[PDB]
């Protein structure tokens, strides 16, 4: 869960 | 800063079956004249596990936009379960809508997303294999992520 | 790739 959250974030502001 | 600012985005018929098109009601002003389209796109994050995964559920070209206010619907059919991990499709994942100029991406709304079963019965002993006609989609319209970038507006 | 009009 807190990993998949860091990834989803990642998405959010990415590039 | 950026020729055009979006105000506000309403997620319409929010908590839908999984299969129900998105709607969004997107309103953006636009300081003056545009040369060209301004593409606005929406994604699905099939994965978390990785971007290869993503959906562009649909893209349009808004073209010629004057320097006023404007509002317009952006509807998109629901994702292809067919490429969507299974272990992915129920729980939480995020739909993005993107605007773009010129091939350029300047603003990035993104909400996360829910998609639950709603019988107890499936909660409670999920299907082996995601039943997504079975699926609630819950977009958490309270809390967007905005994230801007800069682009040539030349 | 596909147009839409403002309203």
């Amino acid at each position: 869960d807190p990993r998949r959250q860091e990834l989803l974030e990642a998405r959010f502001t990415g590039v | 800063m950026a020729k055009v600012q979006v105000n506000n985005v309403v997620v319409l018929d929010n908590p839908s079956p999984f299969y129900n098109p998105f709607q969004f009601e997107i309103t953006f002003e636009c300081i003056e004249d545009l040369s060209e389209d301004l593409e606005w796109k929406i994604i699905y994050v099939g994965s978390a596990e990785s971007e290869e995964y993503d959906q562009v559920l649909d893209s349009v070209l808004v073209g010629p936009v004057p320097a006023g206010r404007h509002m317009f619907v952006f509807q998109a059919d629901a994702p292809n379960p067919g490429l969507i991990p299974d272990a992915d499709a129920v729980g939480v994942t995020v739909v993005l809508i993107t605007c773009t100029y010129r091939g350029q991406e300047f603003i990035r709304v993104g909400y996360y997303v829910n998609n639950e079963y709603t019988e107890t019965e499936l909660r409670e002993n999920p299907p082996v294999k995601p039943d997504f006609s079975k699926l609630q989609r819950n977009i958490l319209a309270s809390n967007p992520r905005v994230t801007r970038f800069h682009i040539n507006w030349e």
